């Protein structure tokens, strides 16, 4: 397993086929996965150095772990882009040997630098990828260059973490089991060989190909993405709201101590004593229940504000804050979720330093139908559709139809602020009622980002009490078209600021 | 007298 | 685990009481033990 | 083969924990 | 005691515990038959009568 | 509320599922004319409470989970069915005594 | 295994079977299997028995569902067998439909 | 507090101290079934480097426990490596049991 | 093997208490018997 | 209209309101409701404790407990029923094991001692759907009513073959007048158009018949208005000692006639002169075995 | 297979020989030369 | 199936001397089972007025086939001057039933602010009480246990 923690360095080398015995399509798979491997490697904004070795009856190096750019993601994305299929046509042969003595002569030459007994070539650690169908026919046995690899890192029993190697064959071409198990290091709890037929399988694999166990700062954003994994490893930021040995409404973790929620489920209560935030828990399936020593409700909220003037409900400035009286320990089940206008919203999108989130706010919500996914109640992740620019118009437009619960015209401008989002429409899932507060999140670069939660809408899919997992699905004919909505977190910056100032270091 | 199963060693 | 009838024999000249043993065998788990027990016997003095 | 062989009709062997 | 005659039931412990109240027990036998003792005064009189 | 008048107060509360109001269903009560007015007058104010509690705090587009309470009841009930007793068999020792 | 009272011919009716584990930290693999009856066809045919692998979460209980239509009148068994895996447990219930 | 454990059906290997490199020895490694049901199992050791097995490597010995019993399988093997080697012996039964 | 046991303790104060768990298979080992320390050592070195 | 509390077990929660009245001059002196349940539902018994421990008393007491051989039943015994108004009450039966084709429940109110006053009605919650319609479980279920044959491979030898064996004592060419579709048992009254042979049930031509099917066959016989049918069957299948009607059993055929318009296709021409050879074979020639 | 034969008064004083099946060798072939001592069990190959 | 509910008597006595009966009683009661057992009880046997460390009540927990029960237990106390239970709203908590036994305490403070008196021997002989309402994690499981 692929180590990730905050103390050391991770020396990558990923070597691919390049001889007769792999198409140009099959090396089109190869490319294609090492740059998905590259790309979420760095997402954890480690110290990671990546060197590229594509190799055939001769080595030939791509890119350098000993040069200075190693450090550097679009560096060795396009370093790995310009590699080419021909650029071994005189040597067609598959030379294992060659691949892992250019390796050696790599880790040598490191060595050599910056002394061995320094602490900081002992903290390195390796893990060299191979993705060949394992045939090599010439060079020597690899079983020689991998203990030479071995004696050059003494790698005995006590060190056996330092050294990971892996051979994985992705695409239609065969693959020698045995051979890929034999070039694969031997573990006892952990599978280093596998056979694959495509890159979304490699994803999943290379998802469980790690493990953010031993790291426990506090980074948003980051979860798991396998699909074998439990609902809130994916999901480590969910928080939920139990006012009274009842499960009523969710959150979103921002910071160590802080959670998110909509202001209108406290409604009517304000002795926070009894109100418990359940938090996911490594050991527990139920999680830890935490104490809340202060909630902060938006002075702007009312109801019934508008009453009179025929706004039966009115749900301007729907947010809370929640200061839970002890420290989440960060671990696997519960990390913060990225808030834009901030820097570590900047720092995960690989943005220059000197941005404004006027330009988070175009970069996150671009499209006419940006992606987006909010947490059901049993905890499975659904697909919803923000609509912004003109497609907002006409989303507005279907609430003057529900002219039953106000019944004035109610336009754009009265009822649907400028704070409230589209969703629910044609291929849209809706929340049930018991989802207010869950974040409305959307995935880019592989880290989640916030940009609204749930406020209202126009119709409970949850109301036939089949189950907590069973939802009805809106009939075509039903005269009220589902159309929900969230409060936009943009629009309410200065409302943040100002209460999490100290917490973040917003832009 | 002793029967091998998927041991016998001589092939054809 | 050797255990004897009496812990003592009456060596009184008027009578010898008789000499008998149990030999129990038992997994450390719990379970009895199948097998052969071959048992020898002979005098000892406190010497050794 | 004097009795019968009951060959990969067994156990997947993944599923039996390993004691050490 | 050889030749004795036991009789036997089984309950289910659940109701047992809530019996506090009166139980079946040699000391309760033992203390009905202390209630019909002849003399009642412990260990000592006035005189020697 | 006086202890005999507890009970003739507390059923005056409960709503029954036939949806009637208490003027009608005073005419059900083989009591005494204060049992009556006491019914009346306990079901008349739990209406309107209970009618207020849900015009105030009952949104019909909140997405928030109605809130929950806990019963916390009286007269609670302890058990009284326990599995049946077995083994009503009598026994003579016979064996020869050691 | 949970059956309703009497089931009227010609109905289909979901009998399930509520599986129970009680280890503390523990998950069962229980391989639960309905036996084929000719009254009622279920989803077991003749040619192949119905087997479904499923795994018990730690103090928890996990429902089979089954679809049986009865054709037949009178009383007759439900039976389902199930084998645990690695824990030796091989209890299976039968019980009578009507 | 004594606090034992138990399985009802298990694998018991006992190696010696220490072996000379090159001299052949033998594993018996020994089937214990205290189930009440009489079964049939397939065992066989897992092939390592350094360890020069009989017959390759990956065959497999099949053995029948009877109810209440016990039966051994003997395993000759000549260690052939350096310092040291993890061997592993695995069981596997059948789907009826 | 591998089951989580749930193990109480209880004093009457703040205690540090010292644990060990400790195989039964080395008392057959072991040629001759070693007691541990029980409450009978205490007394003994109270008394002493 | 909410679901309120409802038991973990329960899948959904109805209300059943009865409304009862009593024709005399005087009110019944005491009367009894007797109500069967459908499959799988129980009533919520804490509404029953309120209607009968309370002080408005509407109902004397409840019992749950019978010998109910056929489906559960519970009895009510009520004081009186009053003439001047209807008397009415309701409570909640949940469902715990959910069913498709549900048979419907009665409710029975009699007066105990004069046992002659006595009025039954029945009551069902409001095409019909079903919940296992697969590879094989849609066939189990569907196999009766109908015959092996899947009526799209038909072969004239195989029809000839099966139309009059011994077993066989009768085959008919009808038309349907209407489609009578009810709750448990479907009623086809089927127009006689010409009668092949003859068997224990004697009929002319223009006269109607009645066929009752089991509603699970609904959907398998898939029947239409104004349209000709084929159909042989067993000797037994007459269920009229008058109405002389006749069910759909497991030996019982049924071929969809084509339209004398609709017989120039080219998906009906292949069966119109097929039939019509094996009909003309049957009027005439006969049975050759 | 193996057979062992201990001496009954002083079990530590055996003596453990290797048989083999009534027509193949007592010892597991092994080529062996000085220090490397290569294994050599498995198949032998065929004049194609 | 239809029977006087209340405390049943057994009457023996010989023949010989009718003056002397022997009697044993116990009761009919209706059918009730719960879905869990719950005992409610305090570690003292009573409460006294100077105690500093108030009132600790033990509330345990435990399924009817053995198991334990791991869930969330709400408990309130309250006065009893009599007959009449002047219930305390400040002392109402919330406890996590874990390995199947809980603990709260009522402080002296809350007890002695309730009934607004300022002085401490007046509460002696106004009897407590403690009800609590044990929820199973789960499902919806409620049970009620009083002291
Ligand atoms: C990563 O490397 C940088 C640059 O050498 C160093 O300052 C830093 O401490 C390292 N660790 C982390 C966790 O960033
Ligand atoms: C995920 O688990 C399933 C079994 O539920 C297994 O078949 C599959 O191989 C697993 N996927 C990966 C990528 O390990
Ligand atoms: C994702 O989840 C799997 C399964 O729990 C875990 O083993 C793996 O380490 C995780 N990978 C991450 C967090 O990158
Ligand atoms: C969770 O609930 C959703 C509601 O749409 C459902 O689609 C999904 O299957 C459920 N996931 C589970 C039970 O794992
Ligand atoms: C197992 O083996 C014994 C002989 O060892 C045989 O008689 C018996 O029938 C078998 N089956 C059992 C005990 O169930």
């Amino acid at each position: 397993k692929i180590q990730i923690q905050r103390s050391g360095h991770l020396n990558l080398y990923l070597l691919l086929d390049c001889s007769q015995s792999v198409s140009e399509n099959d090396f089109l798979i190869f490319k294609e996965s090492a740059s998905l491997m590259v790309d979420r490697i760095f997402s954890f904004e480690i110290n990671v150095s990546v060197a590229i070795i594509t190799f055939a009856s001769e080595p030939k190096v791509l890119m350098s772990v000993l040069n200075d750019n190693s450090r550097d993601m679009t560096e060795v994305i396009s370093s790995l882009e310009n590699a080419n299929y021909k650029d071994h046509e005189n040597g067609t042969g598959t030379n294992t040997y060659a691949a892992l003595n250019s390796v050696y002569l790599m880790m040598n030459n490191q060595m050599r630098l910056l002394g061995m007994e320094t602490m900081a070539w002992q903290e390195i650690r390796h893990a060299i990828i191979l993705l060949t169908d394992g045939k090599s026919n010439m060079g020597g046995s690899p079983k020689t260059a991998v203990d030479h690899i071995r004696e050059i890192l003494n790698i005995n029993q006590k060190r056996n973490d330092y050294l990971d190697i892996y051979a994985i064959g992705v695409g239609k071409l065969d693959v020698d089991w045995r051979e890929l198990n034999e070039l694969g290091s031997k573990k006892d709890g952990e599978r280093h060989a596998f056979i694959l037929q495509d890159t979304k399988a490699l994803h999943q694999v290379f998802e469980h190909m790690l493990d953010v166990s031993k790291l426990t700062d506090t980074i948003c954003g980051v979860g798991n993405m396998s699909a074998n994994a439990s609902d809130q490893e994916r999901t480590p930021w969910h928080v939920t709201i139990k006012p009274k040995s009842q499960e009523t409404c969710r959150g979103a973790l921002i910071s160590d101590q802080w959670v998110l929620t909509a202001a209108h489920c406290f409604r009517d209560g304000n002795d926070h004593s009894l109100w418990r935030v359940n938090v996911g828990d490594p050991k527990s399936q139920w999680g830890k229940e935490f104490l809340i020593e202060k909630a902060v409700i938006s002075p702007g909220f009312d109801v019934f504000a508008k009453k009179n003037q025929g706004i039966l409900e009115f749900y301007g400035d729907d947010i809370a804050l929640l200061k839970l009286a002890q420290k989440v320990k960060m671990s696997t089940h519960a990390r913060p979720i990225c808030l834009p206008c901030t820097m570590e919203a900047n720092l995960a999108l690989r943005r220059p330093q000197g941005s404004t989130c006027r330009d988070h706010e175009n970069e996150l919500l671009n499209k006419q139908s940006v992606p987006a996914h909010f947490v059901a109640l049993n905890g499975s992740k659904l697909n919803i559709n923000l609509k912004m620019g003109v497609e907002w118009t006409s989303c507005a437009e279907v609430v003057s139809q529900e002219k039953t619960m106000f019944p004035n015209l109610t336009d754009v401008r009265e009822v649907v602020t400028d704070q409230f989002l589209c969703s629910g429409t044609q291929e849209d899932e809706s929340p049930c009622k018991g989802e207010a507060g869950g974040a409305v999140f959307l995935e880019r670069r592989f880290r989640f980002f916030q940009v609204g939660l749930v406020s209202w809408g126009l119709y409970n899919p949850c109301l036939g009490s089949a189950d907590k997992n069973s939802r009805k699905r809106a009939p075509r004919s039903k005269v009220p078209p589902p159309r929900d909505f969230h409060i936009n977190l943009f629009r309410m910056q200065p409302w943040l600021r100002q209460h999490l100032g100290d917490v973040l270091n917003f832009l | 007298h002793v029967e091998y199963t998927m041991e016998a060693n001589e092939d054809y | 685990k050797i255990t004897p009838g009496k812990p003592y024999i009456l060596t009184v000249p008027g009578h010898l009481d008789e000499m008998q043993l149990d030999i129990q065998a038992r997994y450390i788990y719990g379970k009895p033990v199948q097998g052969v027990a071959y048992v020898r016997f002979g005098l000892l003095d406190e010497d050794g | 083969a004097l009795e019968i062989l009951q060959e990969e009709d067994l156990i997947d062997e993944d599923d039996i924990p390993v004691r050490s | 005691d050889h030749g004795a005659r036991v009789v036997l039931v089984a309950v289910d412990k659940g109701v047992f515990v809530l019996n506090k109240k009166n139980k079946l027990t040699q000391s309760k036998i033992w203390d009905v038959v202390e209630k019909a003792d002849i003399g009642c005064t412990p260990g000592s009189g006035k005189d020697y009568a | 509320y006086p202890k005999e008048l507890r009970k003739c107060c507390e059923d005056g509360m409960r709503e029954n599922p036939m949806r009637f109001s208490c003027q009608r269903r005073t005419r059900f009560i083989s009591l005494g004319e204060a049992c009556k007015k006491v019914f009346l007058d306990c079901c008349n104010y739990i209406t309107e409470l209970r009618r207020q509690h849900a015009r105030a705090s009952h949104l019909g587009l909140a997405r928030s989970n109605l809130d929950e309470d806990i019963i916390a009841e009286e007269n609670i009930v302890s058990r009284s069915e326990f599995p049946e007793s077995w083994l009503w068999n009598v026994e003579d020792l016979k064996e020869p005594p050691k | 295994l949970r059956l309703p009272y009497s089931v009227v011919r010609n109905e289909q009716v979901e009998i399930r079977a509520v599986l129970y584990n009680y280890r503390q930290n523990q998950e069962l693999k229980v391989r639960v299997e309905l036996l084929h009856n000719p009254a009622f066809c279920s989803l077991a045919t003749t040619k192949r028995r119905h087997q479904q692998t499923v795994t018990i979460p730690p103090k928890s209980s996990l429902s089979v569902p089954y679809v049986i239509v009865p054709l037949k009148t009178g009383l007759q068994e439900v039976e389902v067998k199930a084998a645990v895996y690695h824990h030796f447990i091989s209890d299976g219930v039968r019980k009578s439909l009507k | 507090v004594q606090l034992r454990v138990f399985r009802e059906f298990h694998l018991h290997l006992r190696l010696p101290m220490s072996v000379r490199r090159f001299e052949q020895l033998e594993l018996r490694p020994v089937l214990y079934n205290y189930l009440d049901k009489n079964l049939t199992v397939s065992v066989h050791v897992s092939p390592v480097e350094g360890l020069c097995l009989a017959g390759g490597g990956g065959l497999a010995q099949q053995v029948l426990v009877p109810a209440g019993s016990a039966r051994p399988v003997a395993f000759s093997v000549v260690p052939t490596a350096a310092a040291a080697v993890s061997l592993k012996v695995v069981a596997r039964g059948s789907f009826e049991f | 093997n591998g089951e989580s046991v749930k193990l109480h303790l209880e004093t009457d104060s703040l205690a540090l208490v010292a644990l060990g768990a400790l195989d039964t298979a080395l008392y057959a080992a072991g040629s001759k018997s070693h007691k541990p320390l029980n409450m009978g050592k205490v007394f003994e070195a109270m008394n002493s | 209209p909410e679901t309120e509390k409802r038991p973990q077990d329960a899948k959904n929660t109805m209300i059943l309101e009865i409304c009862t009245r009593y024709r005399g001059d005087q009110d019944a002196t005491m009367s009894i409701l007797d109500i069967s349940m459908m499959t799988g539902f129980a009533p919520d018994t804490d509404d029953l404790k309120q209607l009968a421990n309370g002080v408005d008393r509407y109902i004397s007491k409840y019992e749950l407990d019978k010998a109910f051989s056929d489906r559960n039943t519970l009895i009510i015994y009520l004081d009186k029923v009053s003439h001047s108004e209807d008397d009415c009450l309701a409570f909640k039966v949940h469902q715990y094991f959910n069913v498709e084709l549900i048979q419907p429940g009665a409710v029975k109110v009699y007066a105990y001692y004069n046992l002659e006053e006595s009025c039954t009605r029945f009551y069902h919650p409001e095409g019909k759907l079903n919940k296992l319609c697969r590879d094989e479980l849609c066939r189990c279920a569907e196999e009766n009513c109908f015959i092996q044959k899947s009526d799209d491979k038909v072969t004239l030898e195989e029809r000839l073959d099966k139309a009059c064996e011994p077993g066989v004592d009768y085959v008919y060419k009808t038309r349907l007048v209407k489609v009578q579709l009810s709750n448990d048992f479907d009623e086809y009254i089927m127009a006689i158009e010409q009668t092949i042979k003859s068997g224990s049930d004697e009929v002319q031509v223009g006269q109607q018949r009645t066929f009752i099917s089991p509603i699970k066959c609904r959907e398998a016989l898939k029947l239409e208005e104004k349209k000709h049918y084929l159909m042989w069957g067993l000797s037994s299948d007459f269920w009229g000692e008058p109405n002389l009607s006749y069910i759909i059993g497991k030996d019982t055929w049924v071929e969809h006639w084509p339209e004398e318009d609709e017989c120039q296709d080219e998906e009906n021409q292949k069966q119109c002169q097929d039939l019509g050879a094996f009909t003309e074979s049957m009027v005439v020639f006969g049975c050759p075995n | 297979a193996s057979a062992t034969l201990y001496d009954y008064y002083n079990p530590e004083r055996r003596c453990s020989v290797f048989y083999g099946a009534p027509s193949k060798s007592r010892l597991l072939a092994t080529l062996c030369s000085a220090e490397v001592c290569q294994c050599a069990e498995g198949k032998c190959p065929r004049q194609r | 199936e239809l029977v006087n509910m209340g405390q049943w008597k057994i009457r023996a006595y010989y023949e010989n001397s009718p003056q002397q009966v022997f009697s044993t009683e116990f009761e009919v009661k209706e059918y009730v089972l719960p879905s869990f057992e719950v005992i409610v009880e305090p570690t003292e046997k009573f409460y006294y007025i100077y105690n500093e460390k108030g009132l600790e009540v033990t509330i345990t927990a435990r399924f009817l086939y053995g198991k334990k029960v791991e869930g969330t237990a709400f408990v309130i106390f309250g006065i009893q001057d009599g007959e009449q239970r002047i219930s305390l709203p400040e002392s109402l908590k919330r406890i996590p039933i874990e390995d199947g036994s809980g603990e709260v305490v009522l402080s002296r403070k809350v007890l002695l602010d309730g009934v607004q008196n300022l002085r401490a021997e007046d509460l002696v002989g106004k009897s407590l009480y403690v009800s609590a309402t044990v929820i199973l994690h789960s499902g919806s499981d409620m049970v009620q246990a009083e002291r």
